[PDB]
């Protein structure tokens, strides 16, 4: 008989501990694995695939239309859309990125925001996208917007433009649930010159917008998502 | 590892930021393709986002309850909760469900922890000390009819005996029929015109049955069982879109009617911040 | 002078040419291949009809109009009646296959509109009834007709609400599945190569569909002034590397 | 040290440290180079 | 090591005891610079004054309380102490606080011990055996509304289940946002004119939530939770003047008005002994 | 199963003992350290800095 | 005295676990084995012997 | 280990499927003696049918 | 590691991995070859 | 022997045995020698 002493914590059950256990089914042989395409190893692998952002959130019931950012022909100087960058809330929240970020407490890294244009091929347009780093207000006019991170996008044969929100930060991690100290800025978009439709054409054209994370990205300290809950156990 | 390299002014014919998303690719664009950057290192590995880590902590998968009381004159033990069962399924509780349904097929060993606590809602002189018996009735096995049947003998059925207030723990290999567990299944048992649809037809791995070994004291004792499940040795294939609407049933994808808009409406314009 | 843009796919006795492609997607970066022995279970030698089943079948055409919500086809169902592919299907106990899907929609440089073409492995549909109502067989086996998401709820059928993918997930996130867009201004076809994806090495072709192909208008069709307000969309699909096993009497399936 | 005989009874697995998003982010048939035109 | 060397009479032009304190230095003068000394050795290392040792013992950081009782008809569990929470902070209790505030920035892993004891202030037949469940709701997590919510499922939230009378123990890495914990912070969240001031704005790491798993017995049971915290792997920068006045608030430096003189007045003259 | 005997003191909590514990946050990666001037290692380092004495205590 | 911690599952009895136990009969010597024809090692050995099927179940 | 070997058409004078059960033997006939098979491996050892396992719980 | 002195006290035995059905499936005195006629 | 995988779970650290008061006691720009005049 070897002398022992038990410490504080004996008998506790910590849902996060990782130890060995007896197998209830001694000697059982599991089914062989066969090959299946698509294996995922890290959630970091999947948040780099871009998905659509319901940017046009202004509706009243969920609709395919809140994915469409409208553009008006012949407007000059004006603003196309605006949003803050609380990736865990608001427009971002239902996107795959938003949806995964919510399983973690802290995030750090660069984001990739792209816009794909869908107007007739014989039209043309020049837009400016601007990222405003924390510390200033959402820009109120392009002059204000153009003094921060921006890209003049020229609509052409190449249909999409990929803007990166480079990680601009004092503190090396921000909280995914919106927090002030930790806030990330604003994203706005304005006409640089203006949309022009060809003859025989009319109305609004739309941009689709996507979001995905750069390879830069870090997420840490897992927790429970506000995105799902329940009141009684489900039955068959 | 560098998180960003140093990059300076650019005036090229080589534009990495113009792409064609119609192709289905997400081109790997970085901050340094469109602003001037400085070197910085990652200092991070992405350890805690590994799927083994993501699915590897215990989650509550089931809460049931049984009572110790005089079975004298009870015509239906099962019905008096003289003993209950849990028809093994991981779709009951939605917290762990949403996580799992991020993938199509999943393969893992399970580690179960079972916590049992007792309650004595009406006048008792004391708290008795009960011993629980959890036995897994594999499909095609004699189902316990009573609370002291011949089934409880479980001479070939893995069973565990632990005390109420205490916890029981063990782990089970992956007992799936196929090469992996189907998180989703767009098919039927057979080519019938009324046969059910889903996985509820695929995930038929019997049920677990609990009961209190002890006879009855003068008072009644409620024992409530909580089953926790931890995946170990995880393998997951084919990522899918996360669950947006609420769940209604174990094993079907169905969402409730007149549900509410899941996308938050802006308080303001598209232009609003 | 090769462009990403022009392409030719010859499979069996049938060829497709596109002069306005946008590359092609190969699901999960894997190309269809036959079933290796190391992965095999059934001891039966399989049958590989080759060129008589691995050719291009063009399903009947759809009509995109300003009110369209989107269409959904299931595989191998959509092909249950095409030539010898279909016969083999009803006659063997088990079968396995990959596909090349080519979705076509041409317009002019004055039109606008953008379709999402996506392949979803194991697309289990939801009942519009809620609760645990099931979706009857016939409803998930529309055949070449596919399911029309702008048709009415029917009884025992699935829900047809687009912003929920027919299953409780948001349209916006379908982009995690192999997919390609058809943006009239860019593109005129979409091509996806689908490797066989299952948790078993070979399965039944009638009780289980292993992918749904979905074509969904996202930016509404907008025709030039006084143009007819609609465009046809055509889907052509070719089984590839098909194998059938466990031949016998010939399945009888509901309806 | 494993104290138990069966593999299911061992603790959690250890980090894939695999990580390759290209099956998801770039499943295109003809390779796309960043910087070269998307559609030629 | 010598504590003092031998030194004899001196009649020099080299005076080590005259200095200019205006410079900000504390010149390293020793007994042997001004008296005649003999050799002596230190016999000591200064082991127990290492900062790891100084901050490394468990200190009580929080006492809360929850009760097990029939929740039937309770409109606000939180309010009935059907379950409580502790909005993680180490400024509550001042014993450990003063020690920590000897430094400006501090970095360490935490080891928590949680002792839970039960009380039955009014007539009970017995002492029941309850099982406590401590779950850490990271900020941006579904906060438990009830005592048997879906939140308690904690499928992604680290949680521990231990018995009342017993102790629970675990340790946590340093979960600080920055490179170290700010003991003080002379700034604000943002450039507002009404925004709070201090660290109370920096130290927002959610809260811990306790509850009793067991249902209710016939009597009521008070369970009082004591959280102890031990720093391990300590790193401390920039020493500061010790706290002289009493504390009034978590996270602000504020002292009470009409406080009392903190320097003891002489009973006698400056000349007094 | 290896035979053991538990000694007096089992289960006690001594606020001054130093042992290992399970981490509640398995696999989490702490923020990198950056350099900060002023690190203190021993309280013996700081009690050698001189400070003023309120000698005139008579108020 | 070596410090220990007990985990969840302590004290449980799992009918399928396989561990060592003290022998109640220390030092006892079992009867020698003699040879007996017919040893079975696997149930897989015996299910390969064919047996009759009551196919005509209609009685 | 192979569970089935590959075997093709047969037109022989050597018939493994005709036997005389009166002898008391169970002749070791396999799928590949009477249909055309493909190779497949066992992937299994028969561990949990060992008599030690069967009587050991 | 055995902690106990007697052999009865050790854990379960380990798989025969013996397996030879012929004493049961082919106890015939003159050897029968599959493919050759049963009765000559 | 660490029984646990993570570094936070290890016991207390071990004595700096670093000790250098000069950053606090003599942060002067031009070095002062004891015995030499303070102000020259
Ligand atoms: C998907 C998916 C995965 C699972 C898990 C299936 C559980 C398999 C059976 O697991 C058990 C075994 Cl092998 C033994 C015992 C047991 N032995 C003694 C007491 O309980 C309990 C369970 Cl749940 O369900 N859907
Ligand atoms: C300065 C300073 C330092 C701290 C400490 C912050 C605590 C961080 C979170 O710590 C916990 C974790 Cl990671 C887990 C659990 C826990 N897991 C299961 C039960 O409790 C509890 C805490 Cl306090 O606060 N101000």
């Amino acid at each position: 008989g070897l002398p022992t002493t038990t410490l504080p914590g004996s008998g506790q059950f910590l849902t996060t501990d990782d130890r060995q256990s007896p197998s209830a089914l001694p000697n059982y042989e599991p089914t062989p694995r066969i090959h299946i395409p698509g294996k995922v190893h890290n959630l970091l692998e999947i948040i780099q695939v871009d998905t659509l952002i319901p940017m046009n959130n202004t509706h009243t019931k969920d609709e395919v239309n809140s994915y469409l950012i409208p553009l008006n022909a012949n407007r000059q100087n004006e603003q196309v859309f605006g949003t803050n960058l609380f990736i865990g809330d608001g427009v971002f929240k239902t996107t795959l990125l938003g949806e995964i970020v919510q399983y973690y407490t802290h995030w750090s890294g660069s984001l990739r925001f792209s816009l794909m244009y869908t107007g007739p091929a014989l039209s043309s347009a020049k837009l400016i996208l601007a990222y405003t780093p924390p510390g200033a207000r959402g820009p109120q006019d392009r002059r204000e917007a153009m003094l921060g991170t921006h890209v003049v996008w020229d609509i052409g044969l190449q249909s999409t433009i990929v803007m990166t929100i480079p990680w601009t930060s004092g503190v090396q991690f921000r909280y995914t649930d919106p927090d002030t100290y930790t806030s990330a800025g604003f994203l706005s978009c304005w006409y640089q010159t203006s949309l022009i439709l060809p003859p025989e054409t009319t109305g609004q054209v739309y941009l689709l917008s996507f979001i995905s994370a750069c390879p830069d990205f870090k997420l840490r300290l897992m927790k429970d998502t506000q995105t799902i809950s329940q009141t009684v156990a489900l039955t068959e | 590892t560098v998180a960003s390299i140093s990059s300076g002014p650019k005036h090229t014919q080589k534009v990495p930021i113009l792409t064609a998303n119609e192709t289905g690719a997400t081109m790997p664009v970085l901050p340094s393709d469109s602003i001037e950057t400085r070197t910085t290192y990652m200092h991070f590995n992405g350890s805690e986002t590994d799927v083994e880590c993501f699915l590897g902590r215990a989650a509550c998968v089931h809460v049931t309850e049984i009572q110790n009381k005089d079975a004298t004159g009870i015509d239906n033990h099962r019905e008096a909760k003289l003993f209950n069962d849990w028809k093994i399924n991981l779709s009951s509780l939605v917290q762990l469900r949403k996580k799992l349904e991020l993938f199509t097929y999943v393969r893992f060993d399970s580690e179960y922890t079972i916590l049992a606590t007792a309650s004595q809602p009406d006048s008792a002189n004391y708290s008795s000390n009960l011993v629980v018996q959890a036995m897994y009735v594999p499909p095609g096995a004699p189902n316990p009819k009573e609370w002291d049947d011949y089934t409880w003998q479980s001479a070939s059925n893995p069973s565990v005996f632990f005390k109420v207030g205490d916890t029981s723990r063990f782990s089970v290999p992956y007992v799936g029929l196929a090469s992996a567990y189907n998180c989703f299944y767009d098919g039927y048992s057979h080519d019938d015109a009324e046969t059910q649809y889903g996985i509820t037809v695929l995930n038929h791995m019997g049920s677990m049955a609990f009961r209190i070994v002890n006879e009855h004291d003068e008072h009644k004792t409620l024992v409530k069982i909580r089953v926790y499940h931890r995946a170990k040795h995880v393998e997951a294939w084919i990522p899918r879109a996360p669950r947006a609407l609420p769940y209604t049933s174990i094993g079907r994808t169905n969402y409730p009617k007149n549900t509410e808009p899941v996308i938050k409406k802006r308080k303001g314009d598209i232009k609003s911040y | 002078g090769y462009s990403d843009r022009v392409q030719q796919i010859t499979l069996g006795n049938s060829t497709i040419t596109t002069q306005e492609a946008a590359n092609a997607v190969v699901c999960y970066a894997e190309w269809p291949e036959y079933l290796p022995d190391v992965d095999a279970s059934d001891v039966n030698k399989t049958s590989k009809p080759d060129t008589s089943v691995c050719r291009f079948y063009t399903l009947d055409s759809k009509t995109w109009t300003t009110g369209s919500k989107g269409w959904c086809w299931k595989l191998p169902d959509a092909l249950k009646d095409m030539g010898v592919f279909g016969q083999n299907m009803f006659f063997h106990s088990l079968g396995r296959s990959g596909y090349t899907v080519h979705v076509q929609c041409n317009a002019t440089k004055f039109h606008s509109g953008c379709l999402l073409v996506v392949v979803i492995p194991e697309h289990q549909l939801a009942s519009h009834e809620g609760g645990n109502v099931s979706v009857k067989y016939t409803f998930t086996h529309p055949g070449e007709r596919g399911i029309d998401l702008s048709s009415a709820n029917e009884v025992g059928g699935p829900v047809k609400d687009v912003v929920y993918n027919m299953n409780g997930t948001l349209l916006g996130n379908l982009l995690i599945f192999p997919h390609q867009f058809i943006n009239l201004r860019t593109n005129n076809t979409a091509t996806i190569v689908i490797p066989y994806i299952n948790s078993v090495p070979i399965d039944s072709m009638t009780r289980h569909n292993n992918v749904s192909l979905m074509v969904i208008p996202i930016a509404p069709l907008t025709v030039p002034t006084g143009a007819t307000p609609s465009l046809p969309i055509t889907v052509t699909i070719a089984p590839m590397c098909t194998e059938f096993s466990g031949i016998r009497s010939k399945s009888i399936v509901p309806q | 040290i494993n104290y138990y005989k069966d593999a299911a009874s061992t603790s959690s697995a250890g980090q894939s440290l695999s990580m390759d998003p290209s099956k998801f982010t770039e499943p295109v048939k003809d390779l796309m180079l960043k910087g070269a035109p998307a559609l030629n």
